[PDB]
RNA sequence: AAACUGAAGAGUUUGAUCAUGGCUCAGAUUGAACGCUGGCGGCAGGCUUAACACAUGCAAGUCGAGCGGUAACAGGAGAAGCUUGCUUCUUGCUGACGAGCGGCGGACGGGUGAGUAAUACUUAGGAAUCUACCUAGUAGUGGGGGAUAGCUCGGGGAAACUCGAAUUAAUACCGCAUACGACCUACGGGAGAAAGGGGGCUCUCGCUAUUAGAUGAGCCUAAGUCGGAUUAGCUAGAUGGUGGGGUAAAGGCCUACCAUGGCGACGAUCUGUAGCUGGUCUGAGAGGAUGAUCAGCCACACCGGGACUGAGACACGGCCCGGACUCCUACGGGAGGCAGCAGUGGGGAAUAUUGGACAAUGGGGGCAACCCUGAUCCAGCCAUGCCGCGUGUGUGAAGAAGGCCUUUUGGUUGUAAAGCACUUUAAGCAGUGAAGAAGACUCCGUGGUUAAUACCCACGGACGAUGACAUUAGCUGCAGAAUAAGCACCGGCUAACUCUGUGCCAGCAGCCGCGGUAAUACAGAGGGUGCAAGCGUUAAUCGGAAUUACUGGGCGUAAAGGGAGCGUAGGUGGCUCGAUAAGUCAGAUGUGAAAUCCCCGGGCUUAACCUGG
RNA sequence: GUUCACCACGGUGUGGUUGAUGACUGGGGUGAAGUCGUAACAAGGUAGCCGUAGGGGAACCUGCGGCUGGAUC
């Protein structure tokens, strides 16, 4: 299946190992899954501050 | 068998089974005579075959080779087909 | 002990009859009582009753493969 | 045989037994024949700590059951007061 | 958990005094901002909805007694099950909490300081019928008809307890509680009736909110 | 007295409207996963996927008071080399004890849910059965024989093991003798047991035959219990009967013959899927979904098949045969089965220690002493859940600074901070310290027993032998605010608004939708809102959905009357007088396990939890 | 021990059901500043629609029967 990479920027290529969760994207026909950011190979959104846990971003120190 | 007692109970079973199968076979031969004498419709030979079977048949039921209820049933049912065989 | 009453729908077996007992089992959601029926084969030793008769049958020790009831009384007979 | 024994209830470090008549081969907390009381090891001085229906504890003795060494002493220290 | 942050911006969000500050100053002098809700805008447009007067009425009772949602939704579950009116069985469970009662009796300047007395093992409770004075550190103990409260001997000379009494007398003492200043001892004679608490709390909005 | 309390809607079709109707949302729940974060305690829970393959350790032993005995061990008596205090060899003489014969246990406890749609389960009954240990009885327990394991002697085998000769004991085995019951009977009569051990002739543990209990097991009947008719016909030992066999026992269970039956639209047959229940979640209820942990039942134990022994198995850690796989081998042969408890590899989104003790409750053995018990009781890991507590508390204004907005000076963060005065829950440190323990043994006394003041047993006293947890729970002191806040959201639903950046891009989104140069919808900030040691997201069930409408919907035109009729099964059905009592109603009785749910109480400091009725 | 009976594994042949794939092919849907027309909605410029048959690049046209869910009369 095809999943949606949410957030501004990612680091996914071929043979990247990703966690896929449910949840469709309304604007995208035939996309019913979201890739989990921060899970296995997908990195958390780099400079995220507010909704950090939804984008796998650590709390900035 | 993995434990001593399990190994012992297993060699103790061949012994207890060879001994009780030479007596299980004994119970059967003595009933072949009673069924071989009935098949030839001979009251005199059947009563002399049924008569030397009661002691065998039920001595081996006291021992455990067969069950008393099988010993009673074999006696009853064989005495019901010789008694009817020109008593 | 446990006697049951029904009609005889078959008697073409030796010392055996088929008895049709009717029951009103109620639907567990809609509440309407549906009249259902089961065929119980009973034992008629003398083989006297025919089909279409009222017979009482009581549960007893099984007599055959699919026969464990016996005839005890014939209250009604074919007209 | 049939045994009159305790079946543990309560919680961790807070046991509460129920004196029970059961087949001896059933699990301690498994199937039984009749429950005939209870027992609080940790109880207060103003609370029922041992209760046992003596009419069936005796019915079940003339009948064949064999009390355990904990319940036999429990009766022994409950009918004396 | 408990709420640690500023207390006079809770009241300000409710639009009324919540007793979150000991009564040494008038409520409109301790904050002086209590016309507008806290934050940048506070007093503005938009028409509040039925859900907002329900959430704010239950948030207010929670802030008064210092109880969080999970412990407070359990109270409504006890009050609904319990026979009688739900919104009055709820106001009794909250007024029968041990940390609330050592403030209605006068040993705490405010419920947050009375929470700091019960929790720090400085208040003994004696259940009616028993004769021993157990020490407790659980603010949420539901008192019953006849329970007796007493301050711990170690902390009977407390400089903060002594002035919490002085300041309570002005606030007054309820009739369902009997206090003894000299012996630093009380008695929870009875749970308070509906007509013994302010009529500004609308408990019918609380029961209305917990039904979706 | 009480169990008797419970029901919300919104957005979105239109220029607007009402209706219809779908979609979406707000709730609750979880054996959950993931993301960010994370302090503690109590109580629970923790491989849902591979019934995948399994390294290693443990999970079933026990009895010398059945027996020959003596491999070790410890003593004891004498030989004493005496080396004078070194010290050894003979002895089962004693405590005991490896292997061996014998008994009991291993059929329980524990695990799993593959199979199984009905030899299952639930409810209610039935009759044709067996039942170790236990309770209460009854009649006995007499007298002999031939062996044999261990031990020898000799081989074979790499091992696993094995072959032969000789041969000893027994509560091992086999005759004979008797037999209250019990069995067969043609009812005249026939046949059938056992074993000894222990304590000072007794008593006791045993054994034999059996009766009645209890317990357990087997068997049967009726009713109920998933989907598919784009599966309608299914059956030949199949339906029934007789003679015979078979079983502990009814029975086509088997067999020979005889008849031609048996089942099915009230769903047979064939399929797909599934362990069933008490229960659990949800719901106002009716319903719907589900069958983890706890308890009952069932089935299974690498796969297929057969049995043995035994009261009980067609046997989880037993046997035999076959098979797949893994391993050892000297290549001839052999060994094994974690769906026991830990644990490994693998699969997976994901689920823990190769822990302690039998102290307690149980189970196995024993006369006991005592041994065994991965049951169990605990401890370890994990925010996985429920519950509880904390991360301080008061007081503090020309309302400090800093941030943010701004009309450039005000607002706001905000009593918030600082300052001042306190407090020490939890954690840490130090003490003290219940209860889980049932009082074993030994001694005395009484009663029974007896030929006996022995022995044995019951009862009554003394006494303190026994705690894994454990450095317990609790209780009391010391110290210092000291060690402890994050997560989501803020256009509407839906509580909470502003700047800056961006410019139909980057992005958000459950839905309606936002973004094209002034974005409350993206990204960051300030401020706020809701939860809080958690908070969100995803998955999943029910709800809202009266959106399968039984409670509780519709069919002129919104989806929906068959083209019309006749008619089979079926459903329903006029009046009056009777009978019956099946339905219906009422009463009684039995049953509906316990736990769970609810009500009233009682104990944990509260609660979760446990618990009585 | 031998032999017969029952029987597990295993083998053989022939069918049924069902999953994945398959050159090519049929319609369905989505997608842009396409090409050809303009079939329907007004009497939509030949009223529309239903069944059926023939025809046609394509909407569609024509015949037969039916309906009003057809305006103008």
């Amino acid at each position: 299946v095809s999943s949606y990479i949410g957030g501004e920027g990612h680091n996914l290529q071929e043979h990247s190992v990703v966690l896929i969760r449910g949840g469709r994207v309304k604007d995208l026909p035939g996309v019913r899954y979201h890739t989990v950011r921060g899970a296995l190979d997908c990195a958390g959104v780099k400079d995220r501050k507010q909704g950090r846990s939804k984008y796998g971003a650590k709390k900035p120190k | 068998a993995n434990t001593a007692q399990a190994r012992k109970r297993a060699r103790q079973n061949t012994k207890r089974r060879q001994n009780s199968a030479s007596q299980r076979s004994m119970v059967r031969t003595y009933l072949k005579r009673v069924d071989a004498a009935i098949a030839a419709k001979d009251y005199d030979a059947a009563t002399e075959a049924y008569k030397k079977a009661i002691p065998v048949l039920d001595r081996m039921a006291d021992k455990g080779i067969i069950h008393k209820n099988k010993a009673a049933r074999r006696k009853s049912r064989l005495n019901k087909t010789i008694k009817g065989l020109q008593a | 002990a446990s006697v049951l009453t029904g009609r005889v729908v078959s008697d073409k077996m030796d010392k055996s009859i088929t008895v049709l007992i009717e029951r009103l089992v109620r639907h567990p959601l809609y509440g309407k009582q549906l009249r259902r029926s089961t065929k119980i084969k009973a034992h008629d030793e003398n083989n006297v009753c025919q089909q279409g008769d009222l017979v009482r049958i009581k549960e007893t020790r099984p007599i055959s493969k699919t026969k464990a009831w016996t005839l005890v009384d014939v209250v009604e007979k074919v007209e | 045989m049939v045994v009159i024994r305790l079946a543990r209830g309560g919680a961790k470090k807070r046991p509460f037994y129920q004196v029970v008549v059961a087949d001896q081969r059933r699990a301690r907390d498994g199937r039984y024949i009749e429950n005939i009381g209870f027992f609080n090891p940790l109880a207060k001085e103003s609370e029922e700590a041992v209760r046992l229906n003596m009419e069936a504890y005796h019915a079940w003795i003339a009948k064949g059951a064999q009390p355990s060494d904990r319940v036999a002493s429990l009766v022994r220290a409950y009918n004396k007061a | 958990a408990r709420y640690i942050g500023p207390k006079l911006k809770l009241s300000r969000r409710e639009g009324t005094d919540l007793g979150l500050k000991s009564g040494v100053k008038p409520y409109d002098v301790k904050t002086k901002k209590a016309a507008r809700p806290p934050g940048q805008h506070g007093v503005s447009r938009n028409k509040t909805s039925e859900y907002a007067l329900q959430l704010r009425e239950k948030q207010k009772v929670k802030r008064i007694y210092g109880v969080l949602e999970r412990q407070f939704a359990n109270y409504y579950k006890e009050a609904a099950r319990k026979r009688g009116a739900t919104g009055e069985n709820l106001l009794a469970m909250l007024e029968s909490r041990l940390d609330n009662v050592v403030y209605r009796m006068g040993f705490g300047s405010t419920r947050a300081e009375a929470r700091q007395l019960v929790s720090h093992r400085t208040v003994m409770v004696k259940k009616a019928g028993r004769d021993e004075f157990v020490r407790v550190n659980i603010p949420s103990i539901q008192l019953q008809d006849g329970d007796v409260i007493a301050i711990q001997e170690k902390s009977r000379e407390q400089l903060r307890i002594k002035n919490a009494i002085e300041l309570a007398t002005q606030r007054g003492i309820p009739e369902w509680l009997d206090v003894d200043h000299s012996k630093l001892q009380g008695t929870f004679k009875k749970a308070p009736d509906r007509i013994d608490l302010p009529a500004e709390i609308n408990e019918s909005l609380i029961v209305e909110l917990y039904s979706k």
